[PDB]
């Protein structure tokens, strides 16, 4: 039902432990799990060379559940392409956590480096630390990126929030920095703090709820209405702005749809 | 007194090839150099020097630096490249395209990280190209057709000196027989640069607000420009409308950009909003963005590694059979910050001088090798300094201009007796590594 | 006081590096602040006098001059090189391009202090300053 | 027939004084070129005026207006 | 030095259908008899052909490098690499579409192909093409300079100087080391430099007042006068729009008064390429059907016109054509990336990703059109197989094309898995079509068609005596074709063996070695024209940024040339 991983040998460089997912851990013997591949530099380690396992995984990823209890703050690629199950990181983390995920949930109890939730397609993330930039951002050179799921960064976010976002939701309980929802097409972003600006640039469609204070509003948004909206909370009486008039707009049946950014 | 035509100046993105050298009787002293700018004149004057490095040089325990043979330096580098766990090879701004192919092969054998000056220079631009595209043109196109010229965040007068007199403004083309007098030049940057002196307009913008400026322009172009605020980025709405009207009426425009866009807030988003503006202008006119690449063959690593691995820069060659690229994770500066390297190889650049000093401090914890023709900061804080020929002066080859047009550079001086060139050197390193059987 | 700052090029600077990174020409060309005349008066900086440029990621003593390329009130400028990169912050914003232009900095008029050469700066940052 | 003086100390070799001079532009850019002599040519990185005896200049100011960092002084008074 | 004993032979140039013949390669060139010191190959029950020849493929050049830069999603997608993971050879293979040079070479070697004709190259950008060719691994390769928007060839076909234009084509070919002539969107690509396009065959170029018809005719006269190996490879006008089958017939009627004169064997006078792109019909994309019937009726009539199909392989791809207006129009349709590279005094360019997915009536009909073209051909020697890689799909989907041709079950399967099957079958004809091209026909239109059309069937494309020893052995037996079309897919995807001028380079589908390659060019020997010399010098002084002495590819930047020489 559960697996316990505990770091025993500290790796001098960063370990690309992509193999640590419920998908690879499901229905495997303890020795097999301990010998799943893991890279480091240009060398490939066996994943029993840096961890000590104690548990019994399930027949299915949707059954199993991994718990990492060490200083895994120099480990990258945890949760990659995780289809179902559960992961817990009782520390902080590094790059690509939950990348290209399609279900399940990652509960990082600490921070996180860049590229958290890159191109995610479902499931949950429950960070309580200060996630860096490119949270939910699509991979370089792509146009259809994040298309579902939930990201909950309970700390200070950074750049490139929800770049080229298509669906789903990115909630940042702290505040943010430049370039939120650029190139986007759909979904929501709920920032609950001060934003430097540049929010909604290049947007074709989508929503960006903000409860802090935009310090540099882009010229491409104009106020059109003051609406009450229950977003993650209750009636906050937002004054919506309409569309990025700088960028072309997709048209629906008999009406042009704008990418409306809200505000407090 | 043996005048040599059609030489290449190996410094700026212009890759000027209209250079005339009057080499001495013995073919090893350069007497007078015509048609080149000063920065170039000095490159040739340095290449033709009499007292120049000829052998490698190693750091002894005492801290001094003594010479060793080429085979010993190749052995040192090969053994270290194999023993390391994630070496990083950086540079390639100033090398022939065979120098950037041999390096790709060497690091394919090794398994480290291969990278160029694109990361710290116009790599934010490539990241935008990946997002939006690169509507561009060759430089003869703007020479022969351009009616409006925009220098957004660039300074040709001091970056690329003979850019204006060769490609953009002053030449009298085919459809621009009237020369400058029918070209409208707009220069945007917070300073009043020498390019702005020569220009006819100037949009003195607050440093860092170029995104708001581009968004204003694009709302004007998309048509309901009345919704602009009174002023944008320090620029006044009537001036915005003036420049936008000129841009709309341009028969064939061209936009150049540089550090004003690739080194400020929103590194790549500035460039991609610029590219979006260009794609929008091509609705009613013809407009072509174009990046002010710096070193001669800095577009050479891009194309060579494009054909070899498919990725222009930030190459993750550690899996040994599939490469990866993510600039935020695989770039030289970020890896130096997160001490994710094991060895730094200085090839065709000056990392010590031109990196942030925290990154240099983080990097020097490991061994450090420099392959340069002459003394510089990297060759002063390295562990061994392997000499190499200079492109365009001691050795010829292909280089790639600002616009990815291959110029063929010629050789004017034979290199000092003993000194080899980087393609021979990198090939010997790869041969020795295969001898060491890894 | 917050005094936003940029780092850029100049022909004399390019000329200097191709003379040599360790040359008096390079020293003269790069160890330079090119700020506004109004800002120089308001801060209290004598023209052509050393000054302490101290950002959050370092510090450097650099000559303070006025530049033809008119910086608007509230802007600074160092020709790129050893001295500028002693004070450039390394933040990349997950793009690999450090904040080479547009970082805040405070400026303190500190004459009677020498300028640090290029070798001294780099080899002392690393810990190799034999001389 | 005026006299132009180029401050060699701040000349960068930009060559925009050579390209922009309308007497230089006579050879290659005219139908049936009349005179093929040239005022400036950038030798060793600085603009050299071959028009030593001040016979071809016409005080146009295209070259003074062209140099990006003013370095060409035009004398309108007899040398 | 080698002999391939007891394998079925299919050599259309010698009319050989399933004979148990033996090929005795001897030092790169096929010879009748070799002694018992030659290492043998027991190819029993395996279909032997000759080393395939590809006539139209963009496997190099500035367009392709611009695509590789612009599109890094191409290599990496959804976490895993769509190019697959493999290091069979001494290097890497990156890229699903527009593969890196090391993947293109290895993938063709595994296909059996041995010659690839890189279609379009701007003449100014010749060192680029010759550099990528040095890095392609085993395939011999030639590139075709583009002469349909050159300003010098706009002047001469304006002023009616056949001799001067011929001297200029010979000079260009000798400089860029090309092998023929490609006209990409005659005239229109230059109007794109101002932002317009030549939407028909008759409208004049801006400021030049020459027309697509005049320029095509002038280049045909030049080509057949010089007797170049390959004909005038032609793109066409009004590409990618409904109703342009009329214009395609109008442009094909431009050859009705010429005869192919040369010392090489070719019956074409012009080669109309990706015709499934030129064979549309109707007004817009809602009243859009197939004109392949009319196009192939005209081609089945005329014997001096040879074609190739641009069959779409129904996947994700980047489309690179040397003409701007088509790519710009496509960008305005689908709102995805777009790259444009205008050359100076020469051509244009355009790179735009595109999704040929199965869930669109338009893409379904586009897929059906190429099959209708190929299955309406009475003579297959004149209709070849390409995909305009990557414009209609990557070349690693050639076996899918061959499966679709050779098995109607495959076509029924694709049409059934297609979304708007009712609309596609209503607006096409491929649903009810029995023809399954035979193995002889597929060998014909894959190996002999392209070689004979290129007019180099002497060395490539056949197993007759004296030819170049390039042989490709396949798994499938010629006596009974496989029941499951996936078997055909695999059989043509992976070759049992492959020999390059006598040296085995692929075994079981696994790369083995890479000896070397040739880069063919044309070596017209003729006295120079003072008039064209003067015009070229004047034009480089006034208009080109590069110099005349640095335009010609240096003698040391070409990789084992082996020219094809000519006279006068
Ligand atoms: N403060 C500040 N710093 C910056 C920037 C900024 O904007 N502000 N910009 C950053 C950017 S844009 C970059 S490009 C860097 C640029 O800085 P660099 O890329 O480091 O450029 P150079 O210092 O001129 O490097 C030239 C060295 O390569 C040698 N060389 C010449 N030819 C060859 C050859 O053929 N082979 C080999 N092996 N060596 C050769 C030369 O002798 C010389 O040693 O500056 C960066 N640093
Ligand atoms: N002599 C010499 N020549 C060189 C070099 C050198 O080091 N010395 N470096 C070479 C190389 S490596 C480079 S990459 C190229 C690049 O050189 P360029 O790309 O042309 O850029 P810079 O010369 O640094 O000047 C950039 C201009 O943008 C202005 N700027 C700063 N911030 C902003 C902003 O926020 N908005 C706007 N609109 N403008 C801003 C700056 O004031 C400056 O005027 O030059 C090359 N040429
Ligand atoms: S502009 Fe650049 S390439 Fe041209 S001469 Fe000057 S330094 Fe050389
Ligand atoms: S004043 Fe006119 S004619 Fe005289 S040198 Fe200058 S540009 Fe030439
Ligand atoms: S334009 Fe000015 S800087 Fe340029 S070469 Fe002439 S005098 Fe010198
Ligand atoms: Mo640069
Ligand atoms: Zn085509
Ligand atoms: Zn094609």
């Amino acid at each position: 039902e559960t697996i316990t991983m505990t770091l025993v040998q500290e790796p001098e460089l960063f370990l690309e432990c992509y193999s640590v997912t419920p998908d690879l851990f499901a229905g495997k013997s303890l020795a097999e799990i301990a010998d799943l591949p893991a890279h480091e530099g240009k060398i490939q380690w066996k994943l029993g060379d840096f961890f000590k396992f104690e548990g019994k995984a399930g027949e299915t990823a949707a059954d199993t559940k991994i718990v990492v209890n060490g200083n895994v703050r120099r480990m990258k690629r945890f949760g990659q392409q995780m289809t179902a199950g559960e992961i817990i990181i009782n520390s902080d983390a590094d790059m690509y956590i939950g990348g290209w995920m399609k279900g399940g949930k990652i509960t990082v109890k600490g921070n996180a480096d860049s590229f958290l939730g890159i191109a995610m397609e479902g499931g949950e993330i429950l960070i309580e630390g200060d996630a860096q930039n490119h949270v939910g951002s699509a991979y370089r050179g792509d146009w259809r990126g994040m298309s579902g799921g939930l990201i909950r960064v309970k700390g200070k976010a950074g750049n490139d929030i929800g770049t080229a976002m298509t669906g789903g939701t990115i909630i940042i309980e702290g505040d943010a920095f430049i370039h939120v929802l650029t190139h986007a097409e759909g979904g929501t972003v709920i920032i609950k703090g001060d934003v430097e600006g540049r929010v909604g640039g290049q947007m074709v469609k989508g929503d960006a709820y903000i409860l802090g204070n935009l310090l540099y509003p882009l010229p491409g948004f104009k106020k059109v209405a003051t609406v009450e909206k229950e977003v993650d909370g209750a009636t906050y009486t937002f004054d919506q702005f309409i569309g990025d008039l700088g960028e072309r707009k997709e048209k629906k049946k008999g009406e042009i749809i704008y990418g409306n950014i809200f505000l407090k | 007194p043996k005048v040599i035509e059609n030489v290449g100046c190996p410094y700026c993105g212009c890759s000027c090839d209209d250079v005339r050298i009057t080499v001495s009787d013995d073919g090893k002293d350069i007497l007078e150099v015509e048609n080149v700018c000063a920065i170039g004149t000095e490159i040739f004057k340095h290449g033709c020097s009499k007292d120049r490095i000829r052998l490698p040089r190693m750091r002894q325990p005492d801290g001094s630096m003594k010479d060793i043979s080429y085979e010993e330096a190749i052995d040192w580098t090969a053994r270290h490249l194999l023993k390391a766990k994630k070496p990083l090879m950086y540079g390639f701004g100033s090398t022939n395209c065979e120098g950037q192919a041999a390096a790709a092969r060497v690091m394919e054998i090794a398994g480290g990280m291969l990278d160029n000056c694109a990361t710290i220079c116009h790599g934010p631009s490539f990241l935008a190209i990946f997002d939006n595209g690169y509507p561009s043109c060759t430089l003869g196109e703007v020479k022969n057709r351009a009616d409006v010229i925009v220098y957004w965040g660039s300074n040709p007068a001091h970056a690329h000196p003979r850019h204006m007199s060769r490609y953009s403004i002053f030449p009298r083309g085919f459809f621009t027989g009237k020369g400058q007098k029918k070209r409208t030049v707009i220069v945007i940057d917070p300073r009043f640069t020498d390019t702005a002196n020569v220009a006819d307009y100037h949009l003195q913008v607050k440093q860092g607000h170029d995104y708001e400026l581009f968004n204003a322009f694009r709302m004007v172009i998309h048509g309901h420009g009345k919704d602009l605020p009174d002023e944008v980025a320090g620029i006044k709405k009537e001036t915005i409308l003036e420049v936008a009207e000129i841009m709309k009426n341009a028969r064939f425009g061209t936009t150049f950009f540089g550090m004003g866009l690739t080194h400020t807030d929103g590194r790549n988003h500035n460039i991609d909003i610029a590219i979006s503006l260009t794609r929008d202008l091509n609705k009613i006119s013809k407009w072509t963005i174009m990046a002010m690449r710096g070193h001669y063959n800095i577009a050479g690593p891009g194309v060579v590694w494009s054909w070899t691995f498919g990725f222009p820069y930030c190459l993750d060659l550690t899996k040994q059979n599939h490469a990866h690229m993510n600039p935020g994770e695989t770039s030289s500066v970020d890896m130096a910050m997160r001490d994710e390297v094991d060895m730094f190889i200085n090839i065709g650049t000056d990392a010590a001088a031109h990196f942030p000093i925290p990154a240099v401090k983080q990097l020097k914890k490991h061994p450090w090798v420099t392959i340069d023709p002459s003394i510089n900061m990297a060759s002063e804080i390295s562990d061994l300094h392997i000499p190499v020929c200079i492109c365009g002066v001691d050795v010829g080859g292909i280089v790639y201009r600002m616009d990815n047009v291959p110029i063929q550079f010629r050789k004017v001086i034979e290199p000092p007796e003993g000194v080899m060139d980087d393609e021979t050197l990198l090939n010997k390193i790869a041969d020795r590594m295969e001898e060491l059987k890894a | 006081k917050t005094l936003n700052m940029i780092t850029q090029r100049a022909v004399e600077e390019g000329i200097a590096m191709e003379i040599g990174k360790t040359s008096r020409q390079y020293f003269d060309a790069c160890s330079i602040i090119e700020m506004n005349e109004q800002d120089m008066k308001e801060l209290g900086i004598m023209k052509n006098t050393n000054v302490r440029v101290k950002s959050e990621s370092g510090e450097v003593v650099v000559k303070a001059v006025v530049g033809r390329q008119t910086c608007y009130p509230g802007l600074c400028h160092i020709r790129q090189g050893v001295w500028a990169n002693q004070v450039v912050p390394p933040r990349t914003q997950s793009t690999g391009a450090p904040q080479y232009s547009g970082f805040p900095v405070t400026v303190e008029p500190v004459p009677n202090e020498r300028l640090k050469t290029a070798l001294e700066l780099v080899q002392g940052a690393v810990g190799m300053w034999k001389g | 027939a005026f006299a132009v003086h180029v401050n060699m100390e701040r000349c960068t070799g930009c060559n925009n004084c050579v390209v922009a001079c309308p007497v230089n532009a006579l050879e290659l850019n005219t139908v049936n070129p009349s005179s093929t002599d040239k005022i400036y040519k950038v030798i060793n990185g600085d603009a050299v005026i071959l028009d030593v005896k001040h016979e071809l200049c016409a005080g146009c100011g295209i070259c003074v207006d062209a140099c990006p960092y003013d370095v060409i002084q035009l004398s309108g008074q007899p040398p | 030095e080698l002999l391939i004993k007891n394998g079925y032979i299919f050599d259309p140039i010698s009319g050989i259908k399933g004979d148990k013949a033996d090929i005795a390669i001897k030092d790169g060139k096929i010879v009748d008899k070799v002694s018992s010191k030659a290492q043998v190959i027991d190819a029993s029950g395996k279909t032997v052909m000759s080393g395939g020849v590809d006539i139209h493929t963009h496997v190099s050049g500035p367009k392709v490098n611009t695509g590789r830069m612009m599109r890094p999603e191409d290599k990496f997608f959804r976490g895993s690499y769509r190019g697959g993971i493999i290091k069979q050879g001494k290097r890497m293979e990156m890229g699903f579409s527009i593969p890196s040079t090391y993947k293109t070479g290895y993938a063709y070697a595994r296909m059996g192909y041995t010659f690839t004709n890189e279609a379009a190259m701007p003449p100014l950008l010749a060192p680029h093409v010759h550099e990528e060719f040095r890095d392609t691994p085993i395939l011999d390769q030639a590139a075709m300079p583009v002469f349909g928007n050159n300003w010098f060839c706009f002047e001469y076909i304006k002023n009616k100087e056949l001799e001067n234009n011929a001297a200029y084509v010979a000079w260009l070919l000798n400089a860029t080391k090309g092998i023929g002539i490609k006209v990409v969107n005659p005239g229109g690509t230059e109007a794109w430099a101002w932002g317009e396009n030549c939407t028909t065959i008759n409208d004049p170029v801006p400021y030049f007042d020459i027309t697509p018809a005049e320029i095509v005719k002038g280049l045909i006269e030049t080509n057949e006068y010089l007797g170049l190996p390959h004909s005038v490879h032609i793109h066409g006008n009004n590409l990618g729009n409904p109703g342009n089958y009329k214009d395609t017939l109008d442009t094909l009627r431009l050859a009705e008064s010429y005869k192919a004169k040369n010392k090489f064997g070719r019956e074409q006078v012009l080669h109309n390429t990706h015709i499934q792109f030129h064979s549309y019909k109707g007004t817009s994309w809602a009243d859009f059907e197939s004109g392949a019937k009319e196009i192939m009726d005209y081609v089945n009539a005329n014997k001096n016109i040879t074609c190739d199909i641009g069959q779409v392989t129904l996947d994700e791809t980047t489309t690179m054509t040397a003409d701007g207006p088509f790519e710009y129009h496509l960008n305005q349709l689908n709102h995805i990336k777009w790259a444009n590279v205008d050359v100076e005094l020469e051509t244009g360019s355009g790179v735009v990703p595109y999704i040929y997915d199965k869930n669109i009536k338009v893409c379904g009909i586009q897929w059906a059109i190429g099959l209708e073209l190929a299955l309406y051909a009475k003579d297959l020697m004149r209709v070849h197989i390409t995909t305009d890689h990557p414009n209609a799909g990557p070349f690693t989907r050639y076996p899918c094309v061959i499966k679709w041709l050779m098995s109607e079950k495959a076509r029924k399967a694709t049409l059934d898995t297609m979304k708007w099957k009712d609309k596609v079958i209503a607006a096409s004809n491929i649903a009810s079509m029995d023809r399954e091209l035979g193995l002889y026909e597929i060998a014909m239109m894959t190996r002999a068609g392209p070689a004979k059309a290129l007019g180099l069937a002497a060395i490539y494309g056949s197993l007759v005596k004296g030819a170049d020893g390039n042989v490709a052995i396949y798994n499938l037996d010629a006596n009974d074709l496989p029941s499951d079309p996936e078997l055909i897919e695999a059989a043509f995807q992976n070759t049992a063996y492959t020999i390059k001028e006598g040296v085995v380079v692929v075994k079981d589908g696994e790369i083995i070695a890479e000896p070397h390659k040739y880069t063919l060019w044309t070596k017209v020997n003729m006295p120079e024209n003072a008039q064209v010399m003067h015009d070229i010098k004047e034009k480089f002084t006034k208009n080109y940024t590069v110099n005349l002495e640095n335009y010609a590819v240096f003698d040391e930047h070409v990789h084992n040339p082996r020219a094809i020489e000519l006279d006068v």
